[PDB]
């Protein structure tokens, strides 16, 4: 057994963190007081769930996770929430005042004073690991902490844990729920800095989750609670292989091996189905697999038809057998536009977990008998980079808000250096994806 | 109050469309880079499709189908027809794609069919230049630089009388956001004013029926353009048949086949933005009244006489259909 | 068309279907960055306090 | 807990300041005694931002009252909520400032300023995490304008890394006390451009016009004008006083509203406009949205159609459909996209609070960074220059040791500010 440490940074990372760990407990039969009746090896063991949970002599299963925020408000709700007994205070790190949606403030000013404390708390979790795989880092693009401190943390993690893998769950900014106008700045700045330190990053566009919650859950005005419970389902689908018995993606390095042929292009598109309202009073393997190629079900709105695939993974949960999947794939292949790059094989890696997806009791999501999350590395996700870089260019041409960043000790040149790196990234997708 | 932006000032069609929108009083034009639009009259090249459909509270529509270039590029059209199971047809002339020596490629395949012609003593005239020698053609391609397409030159075309004139048929096709295919009932024939010559292919003036090349001009019909009512009457007088039976049935068939083929690739049925597009199909008719597709134009102009009616039709079924304001000129090719 | 590497267990199973074959900065440098930014902040604050003193 | 330290200086500053504390005390369920008697838990969630706590669950405003004469502060102490203020936080002189910026800034005010800073310091040292200061004052008088800006400079010297925010009342000939008001205002604007992060420009011209035309008050008093001010101040501080995601603190607000350091002067707006006259018919969300953007509801006497919006913050209060709020807010931006700069994407942010102000089931407060605010500064600049070119009334200032060059510099800087707004209006 090999352990995975989760790191939740800033408001988005923390609130999504709670959604995920709440879901994990429901999936593994772990009570809010840390007890797990089905675990017979008391106070120890090396089961698949032990990748995420350590054990105390009193039979308490605690998350291998650290929560860090430069403001105490959000994590204080974890300290007094329903799952307060789950974590110990050392795991929950809070600062005094936040980064005010300023990358420079989160990275340089405030990051410098708290980075050693964070690393030390992480070191304590790592010292309890017989074989650490690496880290799963949850954060937003648009927040000052989520962007600025994460990038600093990822740099320091590469130094302290060179051999370990690092996976990202990143929240891409959307105006419908955004709380800052400079989020494109923060997004580009943190992507530039974290790029060489991240092995695989799963971007989640709040716009996509927002519209799915409206369209499929009939929620007029989705809240963070709505968004995060949907996000945690996708995250759970991706990490289920690390927490349950299986043979596909049972290790962090396997994500890179299966989804990331070229290091810089490490942003797989996630697509999930089905999303059914709980108030509404069952789709087949063929139907939910077909939905994986509908832009309306993707975590990032883009058009894979006008791009190329480098790799594709299908993660099923529930009543699914290989025969159904192959028949479904055969039908879809002759029905849709699925172009792979020439230097890669046209195929799918499939993983099935017989346990159907677990939903939060009294939530918006209905219990389904089978679901699927498709992870595909497609060049079409570069559309999200293009949108973001354009908004960057609009403001930066006038140097709008730049003084806030320079005021925190950041140099103006970092803006252009970060933007140039993104321009190179867009070019990389162009070369891989387009013919001429 | 609906809003739109203009990013192609060189479009004669949509300059008229944007004019009509303003006349309704319910449409307002914005600056080029204003993102808060309902409608985008986009640019011919590098249209930022990736930035469309991400403005909350806005239904956004664009006048181009992303991926339609597959049909509208000569090199792409040949590839499409050959490699698509639905298309690989009898209505498309024998074609091959050729890359220059200094610039995969089917050159040995083109020469393979060239042999049957010469060693069969039949028609071996091809067009890129219109020469009967493959050497004179290939030496021309390598000298230019760009990628050219080699296609069989239809040596036996239908000829208009009097004058022994060669012509081509232009059809305008509008495809809306629901992927309804609308054929404008008014087409046009681009005619050659010089008599068709069988011997000398050096004189490309009579062979090429482009309006610019033609401009004997305006002797027979005004602007070297014959319309459908006149051409139908000609077919009734000369060949005892109608335009609908002998030609239009084939035309409607070809348009359906081409557009239905690429539909799953370009449809915006479940996209975060919607597309429509005006197409210009160019046809060739042989002496046996058989219709051949020559090419598809993605950004076609219209006949001066037909601008008012066509552009209004674009507003009614493509724009107002998505944005309703406070018999038909099109033929709906159903599917 | 071809299913390969089928692995089965009680929790589920996994496999691969192929449709068609193919045709860092040190700790010192980081600290140097953070310190460089800190000093730039210190410089700007010093200029302000100098200005206010005037 | 991000504490704010409130400061009110001069006659105007103390009168709108008192009214402000009166209004938000009622919203937070605080009686004049200082005891809580509200019903909602949301009232006490972020009450530490403006109130300190004493044993016996007493809530004392983190407010400091300053004047160079005891008159107005005597009236405050006799006012409805006069007993709620900490008696130690009353800092006053006897000489007055005679509507003279130089007296407030250089002579009379310089003698009293250390006493004020002693109280400021004591309040800051009791803060778990001070986020910054808010100052209420007029720019047309002597104490609020002159000593107020002196205070700001000295506070910035001691707390350089904190946010400085002001509610600044701009003078108007329509509602004027002395003819030297354009002098005092120009001298003050010079200070505010360099030493504040956020300034709500509250124009007495606009306040008068709203009372006269819209509110149908034949002859409005300062009390009538201040009714609008306190309502506006309640609105713009709503996101600070109640739990929320958008602009929940002073620095996040500044980061969202200020693209360029000098351009931090905001046009406030409020709907529905009410007279100190109860309303029975609650406005629909489209009505709130339409009126809050209307020039007749602006507090700066500037026509926003004469300029462009750099950034906009909107706050809706009361129980309403957030879906309809989003739809109406997007509708305004889509219909009038020509008035929003395209080089700042998504520059309009909206917040919703469940707790409505007293007397209303719902309301909307508008905060705009518009280039049309240059009309306010151009108005002052012309009034300034009309007198200064003849050096009229200058002896009041040179008599306090000021030189003409200081006036010239202040005028030059404000003119620069005007051209900077025009620059980004044509960008
Ligand atoms: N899906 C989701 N997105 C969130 C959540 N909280 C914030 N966001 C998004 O993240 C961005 C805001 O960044 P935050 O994470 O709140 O900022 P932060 O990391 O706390 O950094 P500070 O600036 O120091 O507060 C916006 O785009 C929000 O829409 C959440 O719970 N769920
Ligand atoms: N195989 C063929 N047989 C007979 N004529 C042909 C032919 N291929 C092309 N032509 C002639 O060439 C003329 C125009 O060629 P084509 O339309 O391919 O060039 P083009 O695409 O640059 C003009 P446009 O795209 O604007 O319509 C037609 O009028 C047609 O008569
Ligand atoms: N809105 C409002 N404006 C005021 C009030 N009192 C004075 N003013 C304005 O403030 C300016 C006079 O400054 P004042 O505050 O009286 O002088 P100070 O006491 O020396 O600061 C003039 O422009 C007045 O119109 C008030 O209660 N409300
Ligand atoms: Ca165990
Ligand atoms: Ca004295
Ligand atoms: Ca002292
Ligand atoms: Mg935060
Ligand atoms: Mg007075």
């Amino acid at each position: 057994m090999r352990e995975c440490i989760s790191i939740h940074v800033g408001q988005a990372g923390v609130q999504i963190g709670n959604a995920c760990w709440e879901l994990y407990c429901l999936e593994h039969g772990i009570q809010p007081d840390g007890q797990m009746p089905s675990d017979k090896t008391i106070g120890g063991g090396d089961d698949s769930f032990n990748t995420f949970f350590s054990e105390t002599g009193a039979g308490k299963h605690v998350p291998r996770a650290v929560f860090v925020d430069l403001e105490p408000t959000v994590i204080d709700e974890v300290r007094t929430g329903t799952y307060r007994q789950l974590f110990h205070p050392e795991q929950l790190i809070t600062g005094k005042e936040d980064a005010a949606n300023n990358y420079a403030r989160g990275h340089y000013t405030i990051g410098k004073e708290i980075i050693d404390l964070v690393l030390d708390r992480i070191r304590k979790l790592a010292d309890q690991c017989t074989g650490l795989q690496g880290f799963l880092v949850f954060h937003s693009f648009g927040g000052g902490t989520g962007s600025g401190f994460t990038s600093l943390l990822m740099e320091r993690l590469s130094v302290d844990y060179g051999k370990k893998s690092k996976l990202e769950f990143s929240i891409y900014p959307a105006p419908q729920v955004s709380t800052a106008v400079v989020e494109p700045y923060n997004s580009i700045l943190t992507t530039h800095t974290t790029l060489e330190h991240s092995d695989c990053a799963f971007m989640v566009d709040n716009e996509a989750i927002y519209d799915i919650c409206r369209r499929n859950l009939d929620i007029e005005r989705p809240t963070y609670t709505n968004l995060n419970r949907l996000i945690s389902q996708i995250v759970s689908s991706i990490t289920a292989s690390l927490r349950f018995d299986g043979a596909l993606n049972v290790d962090l390095t396997e994500f890179q091996t299966n989804l990331v042929p070229y290091p810089r292009i490490h942003f797989p598109l996630a697509t999930y189905a089905p999303v059914i309202s709980a108030e509404k009073a069952q789709l087949s393997v063929a139907e939910i697999t077909n939905a994986c190629f509908e832009p309306a079900n993707q975590m990032v709105k883009c058009d894979p038809r006008h791009g190329k695939y480098m790799a594709c993974c299908l993660l099923y949960r529930g009543d699914v057998v290989p025969k159904d999947v192959n028949a479904a794939i055969a039908t879809i292949k002759t029905k849709r536009s699925i172009q792979f790059v020439d230097w890669c094989p046209t195929g799918f890696k499939v993983g099935i977990n017989y346990q159907p997806p677990t939903v939060v009791p009294g939530g918006d999501l209905a219990k389904v008998q089978r679901a699927v999350c498709m992870l595909s590395n497609t060049t079409a996700i570069a559309e999200a980079w293009a949108r973001l870089d354009h908004k960057f260019d609009l403001m930066y041409a006038k140097r709008a808000f730049v003084h806030w960043y320079v005021g925190e000790g950041m140099e103006e040149g970092e803006f252009s250096e970060a933007r140039e790196d993104m321009a190179a990234l867009e070019k990389d997708y162009e070369e891989v994806g387009v013919d001429s | 109050m609906y809003t739109f932006v203009v990013r192609d000032e060189n479009s004669s069609v949509y300059a008229e469309v944007s004019r009509l929108l303003l006349a309704t009083g319910q449409w307002k034009r914005l600056r080029k880079d204003n993102p808060r639009f309902n409608l985008m009259l986009g640019e011919r090249n590098r249209l930022p499709f990736g930035r469309l459909g991400h403005e909350p509270g806005l239904v956004q529509l664009v006048n181009y189908y992303r991926g339609a270039d597959k049909l509208c590029r000569k090199a792409s059209l040949v590839k499409l027809i050959k490699t698509s199971p639905e298309l690989s047809c009898t209505w498309f002339p024998e074609s091959y794609v050729i890359y220059p020596t200094n610039l995969t490629d089917e050159r040995e395949v083109f020469l393979a069919a060239y042999n049957r012609r010469r060693e069969g003593r039949e028609g071996n005239v091809w067009i890129a230049l219109i020469s009967s020698e493959a050497s004179e053609l290939l030496d021309f391609i390598d000298e230019q630089g760009q990628v050219h397409v080699i296609q069989k030159y239809l040596e036996k075309p239908l000829l208009l009388e009097p004058g022994h004139r060669k012509f081509d048929i232009r059809s305008w096709v509008l495809v809306d956001h629901l992927y309804n295919i609308y054929l404008y009932r008014e087409g046009v024939l681009r005619t050659s004013s010089e008599p068709y010559n069988s011997a000398n292919f050096q004189d490309k003036t009579c062979h090429l029926t482009n309006h610019c090349i033609q401009k004997n001009y305006g002797r027979y019909e005004e602007g070297n353009e014959m319309f459908f009512e006149e051409f139908n009457q000609y077919l009734m007088d000369a060949l005892n048949t109608t335009l609908e039976n002998s030609i239009l049935l084939q035309i409607k068939h070809i348009i359906r086949s081409c557009l239905m083929c690429i539909e799953p690739a370009i449809s915006t049925k479940h996209l975060h933005y919607q597309s429509f597009q005006l197409f210009g199909f160019d046809f060739m008719v042989d002496e046996e009244l058989k219709v051949w597709l020559i090419e598809v134009n993605g950004a076609p102009a219209c006949a001066q006489k037909l601008y008012a009616e066509l552009c209004q039709g674009i507003v009614d079924v493509a724009i107002s259909s998505v944005f309703p304001l406070a018999t038909s000129i099109f033929i709906k090719l159903h599917h | 068309m071809e299913v390969i590497e089928l692995n089965k267990c009680t929790s589920g199973q996994s496999f691969e279907v192929i449709l068609k074959p193919p045709s860092d900065p040190s700790l010192e440098e980081i600290q140097k960055k953070l310190e460089a930014a800190e000093e730039r902040r210190k410089y700007q604050e010093a200029e302000l306090l100098k200005h206010l003193a005037e | 807990m991000r504490e704010i330290v409130h400061i009110q200086a001069g006659q105007c500053g103390n009168q709108i300041g008192a009214k402000f504390w009166e209004v938000i005390s009622d919203e937070h369920g605080i009686d004049p005694t200082g005891s809580y008697h509200g019903d909602s838990d949301l009232q006490l969630e972020r009450i530490n931002v403006y109130y300190n706590e004493a044993t016996g669950n007493k809530y004392v405003p983190r407010a400091i009252l300053v004047d160079l004469e005891p008159g107005t502060m005597d009236s405050v102490r006799s006012g409805p909520f006069g007993q709620i203020f900490r008696p130690d936080n009353f800092v006053f002189g006897q000489s007055g400032a005679g509507n003279n910026w130089a007296k407030g800034h250089y002579t009379e005010g310089a003698e009293l300023v250390d006493s004020v800073l002693d109280v400021v310091r004591k309040e800051s040292e009791s803060c778990d995490c001070l986020q910054g200061f808010q100052l209420t004052h007029s720019l047309g008088g002597g104490t609020g304008s002159g000593m107020g800006t002196l205070l700001i400079s000295k506070i910035r010297e001691e707390y350089p890394d904190r946010i400085m925010n002001t509610f600044s009342v701009m003078p108007s000939p329509k509602v004027s006390d002395t003819v030297v008001e354009p002098y005092n205002a120009t001298l003050s604007v010079h200070q505010l451009v360099e030493n504040t992060d956020e300034t709500y420009c509250i124009d007495n011209e606009a306040l008068y016009d709203i009372c006269f035309r819209t509110l149908k008050l034949t002859t409005p008093t300062y009390g009538d004008l201040n009714h609008l001010v306190s309502a506006t101040m309640s609105g713009v501080t709503t996101c600070l006083r109640f739990p929320g995601q958008l602009n929940a603190d002073l620095r996040k607000l500044a980061v969202n509203m200020v693209p360029f350091p000098r351009l931090h002067f905001f046009m406030p707006g409020f709907a529905p406009l009410t007279s100190r006259s109860q309303q029975y018919r609650a406005l629909t969300v489209p009505e709130l949205t339409q009126q809050m953007f209307d020039s007749k509801n602006m507090m700066a006497a500037c026509d926003p159609r004469h300029g462009r919006y750099l950034t906009v913050a909107a706050i809706f209060r009361g129980r309403m459909s957030m879906k309809e709020v989003d739809e109406q807010m997007l509708n305004v931006q889509n219909k009038n996209s020509s008035y929003f700069v395209e080089w700042i994407p998504n520059n309009v942010k909206t917040a919703v609070c469940d707790i409505p102000p007293r007397g209303l089931k719902m309301s909307a407060t508008f905060i705009g960074n518009s280039t049309a605010i240059q009309e306010l500064f151009k108005r002052i600049s012309e009034q300034f220059t009309a007198m200064f070119r003849r050096k009229a009334f200058l002896h009041w200032y040179t008599g306090e040791g000021m030189d003409e060059m200081e006036f010239t510099e202040a005028e030059s800087n404000m003119n620069d500010l005007v051209s900077e707004y025009q620059q980004y209006q044509d960008a």
